[PDB]
RNA sequence: GCCUGGCGGCCGUAGCGCGGUGGUCCCACCUGACCCCAUGCCGAACUCAGAAGUGAAACGCCGUAGCGCCGAUGGUAGUGUGGGGUCUCCCCAUGCGAGAGUAGGGAACUGCCAGGC
RNA sequence: UCCUCCUAAAGAGUAACGGAGGAGCACGAAGGUUGGCUAAUCCUGGUCGGACAUCAGGAGGUUAGUGCAAUGGCAUAAGCC
């Protein structure tokens, strides 16, 4: 038969890279799809909706592992 | 009594363990758990026949670095996936 | 467990007190005792306590913990806030409800001084 | 025979063949048909082998299969051209790496085992040599 | 498509309504919701449909 | 007066006074009893809310608890699940009143137990009562209703009563005095 | 110094199992419930008022490696660059270098406040 | 035409008449907030309950669930009232 249909996305991944000195609200991790691979701690709450982490001060980015879960955090710092 | 000569490894590595292999002699390591562990190399044919000797892996062998007698016991051995011959054997501190 | 539901209550207010960085009034209650901290927003250090099991509180009061018992530590942790200069907490109820000691726990807070 | 019950998908990739093989030892058996050489072993390969065997130690002593054709292989039938999807599913193969026990037996001889791991590697397209249990 | 678009219209007396969707089928009762007139600039009762 | 039963007998005197054992909270302790009611897919039927209100509002002034699943997996074509039975677990004074009157209506007139009860066998812990026979109703029609009794009543129990079980207190069936 | 409670840090060297241990200091079960309040019934739970009782359960502490968990050294697989046999796969120089196993470790550590001895 | 996975080479992207599936809606609650709660499955005693209807106990720990495909999620639950 037939089975050749796919969809479209042009982004998945994070943009913020640990060094990033991300301002104002810049997505840090856009079409994660999802609020858990990455969470938002550090500049208040991200994930706004899709899940999309921005964020919320002017900083640089900062990746962490954090809880009892092992779950990976984005943080914002300042510099 | 089994017996092995053998030499402290100078360079450790992939590139030094296919020329020892390539020069006719392989690998091995002595650990302890109460002291710095041991890198060797072996003369191939020789350990060869001690592994055709059926009781090398039950009782208590003898190393013989730099004039110095050490009481081991094979642990475990690496051998080659396709071929009789033998990569490397990892030896207790008996 | 009942401790570990009432932990499981606790810990969406925890984290969103944490989040918000806000100096946290927490309250446990017992059926002996109740207990007030004020907690710095790193949550480490305790600025200021009182508690039912301090014998100055203790000496006023018929029964330990009362709701007369709860009003009496409320405002003793809200004049030690107080004194020690802090204000603008929010209240933890720690898992559970705002009914009965932890209400007028607060209640007697807020109208000792303490504003949330 | 030897094709699998279920599979989560009809049709695989080609892919490519893996640098060295997992179950080199001689583990279930006494003795064991280890193999020389890269390849993919046919389901009715494997079953040509295994018959070979069993007739030359006469169903006495035990056989092991220590490999399964879990590869389905497509292939385009005659006269069709280039493209139109992907062929019909025709044979089933196991891929085969240098160190691989194809086979293992246990209750027999020696040279009763070398003589019928002897026929199956007739059989076999890959080179093979014999191997026996080693203690380490 | 069984949902159809409806107003939803102020009772402020304006002109102003909202549109949404609604099936006949299962909620054949009007919808009243207080919306925000910007007329008026007050939340006041929005029933009315199309 | 059950109630006060476990409270006076068994425990006071001989062991507490020659041979001390340790915890009047060890001792095992009667939780909430439960009775259970099974009924079909029917919805229309009123006579189960009829009999366990009837069994808790002749003191009480409540009604029982119209259970639709707690697995709530279903296997006919409706997988939400309908009200298909009732649930009275037994309460406080009020458990100990309804075990007092359901011991004072089988055990002193020998009227259910013909032969040997205990059929089915296995070991874990497990006392339900199904009498299907109505044993006691507090209106003055006795029995109207379709059910029987039919309901379950679960009493959970370590069935070994090993001490003075197997010393003198076995079960049964022959009443006697002094 | 010891024990207990609360809030954290760190998130299996942190837990589970087995055995022992603690009591109107503290905490749990526990007493009662019209009343502050609640059960689609449930003073189970949530609450409130607390004369007695036991720590039995829970919880805390200690011991035990049985299971989880961490885990080298050495070797192997892979691979960046350059070069070489190649029919579909590898080899050499050099740089990086696992995973699984092995020896072994492991019955957490720590900060603030409050209470009793 | 649109969505999901793989191909796709550990950033994004990436083709074929490549391998698999779905969408052209639904919901005034199935949205918001507050308060509360935790599954699948297995072993047992009882009314047609029989292997699976409803209770009670134990094991287990998310093997469930998500209005609908697949993927990534989800216990502070985004799952249930």
């Amino acid at each position: 038969g037939g089975s050749t249909r796919n969809g479209r996305d042009s982004e998945a991944k994070r943009l913020g890279v640990k060094r990033f000195g991300g301002e104002s609200v810049l997505a840090g991790s856009i079409i994660v799809r999802q609020r858990g691979t990455k969470f938002h701690a550090g500049a208040n709450v991200g994930c706004g909706r899709d899940h999309t982490l921005f964020a919320k001060a002017d900083g640089k980015v900062k990746f962490e592992v954090k809880g009892p879960k092992n779950r990976k955090f984005i943080s914002i710092e300042a510099e | 009594m089994f017996t092995i000569n053998a030499e402290v490894r100078k360079e450790q590595g992939k590139g030094a363990s296919r020329r020892l292999r390539a020069a006719n002699k392989f690998p091995a390591i002595i650990y302890g758990g109460k002291e710095a562990p041991l890198a060797i190399e072996l003369d191939h044919d020789k350990v060869m026949n001690m592994q055709a000797k059926a009781e090398f892996y039950s009782e208590v062998l003898t190393i013989v670095v730099d004039g110095k007698e050490i009481k081991v016991k094979a642990q475990d051995v690496q051998r080659h996936p396709y071929k009789p011959k033998l990569q490397h054997i990892d030896f207790v501190r008996a | 467990d009942k401790k570990s539901a009432r932990i499981r209550r606790a810990t969406r207010a925890r984290r969103k007190l944490q989040e918000l960085g806000a100096t946290r009034l927490v309250v446990h209650r017992t059926p002996r005792h109740i207990y007030a901290q004020v907690i710095a927003p790193n949550g480490s250090e305790v600025l200021v306590a009182a508690s039912t099991v301090e014998k100055a509180i203790a000496e006023q009061l018929k029964y330990t913990g009362n709701k007369d018992a709860a009003a009496a530590v409320g405002k003793a942790v809200a004049e030690r806030a107080l004194e020690k200069g802090i204000k603008d907490v929010s209240f933890d109820r720690s898992g559970f409800q705002y009914h009965g000691r932890v209400q007028a726990l607060a209640d007697a807070a807020r109208e000792a001084g303490l504003q949330f | 025979m030897l094709q699998p019950k279920r599979t989560k998908f009809r049709k695989m990739h080609k892919g490519r063949n893996r640098g060295l093989a997992q179950g080199t030892d001689v583990s279930f058996g006494s003795f064991g048909l280890k193999a020389v050489g890269r390849g993919r072993l046919t389901a009715r390969q494997i079953e040509a082998a295994r018959r070979a065997m069993t007739r030359a130690v006469k169903r006495q002593g035990k056989i092991w299969i220590r490999v399964f054709p879990d590869k389905p292989i497509t292939e385009k039938p005659l006269a069709v051209r280039m493209g139109k999807g992907k062929g019909n599913v025709e044979y089933w193969v196991a891929l085969i790496q240098p160190g691989k026990v194809l086979y293992e037996m246990d209750g027999v001889p020696e040279e009763l085992a070398r003589e019928a791991f002897k026929l199956a590697a007739a059989k076999l397209p890959i080179k093979t040599t014999f191997v026996t249990k080693t203690v380490m | 498509g069984i949902r159809e678009k409806i107003k939803l219209v102020s009772s402020a007396g304006t002109g102003h309504f909202y549109t949404t969707t609604k099936n006949k089928r299962t909620k054949p009762e009007k919808l009243e919701l207080k919306k925000f007139d910007p007329v008026v600039r007050q939340h006041v009762i929005y029933k009315e449909a199309k | 007066a059950k109630l006060h039963d476990y409270y006076k007998d068994e425990v006071v005197k001989k062991l507490m006074t020659e041979f001390n054992y340790n915890s009047v909270m060890q001792v095992p302790r009667v939780e909430k009893i439960t009775l259970n009611m099974g009924v079909g897919e029917a919805i229309a039927d009123k006579k189960l809310l009829d009999n366990a209100a009837a069994d808790l509002a002749a003191i009480s002034g409540q009604k029982p608890l119209i259970t639709k699943a707690r697995k709530s997996v279903a296997g006919f074509k409706i997988r939400q699940g309908y009200p298909i039975g009732c649930k009275v677990t037994l309460r406080g004074e009020r458990m100990w009143e309804f075990f007092e009157r359901l011991i004072t209506i089988a055990v002193p007139r020998i009227r259910d137990f013909r032969g040997l009860s205990a059929k089915s066998f296995d070991g874990r812990g497990n006392y339900s009562m199904g009498v299907r026979e109505q044993i006691i109703f507090p209106e003055i029609d006795y029995d109207k209703v379709d059910r029987v009794r039919g309901l379950d009543i679960t009493i959970t129990t370590t069935a070994k009563s090993d001490e003075e079980g197997r010393a003198l207190l076995a079960a049964f069936d022959f009443p006697f005095r002094k």
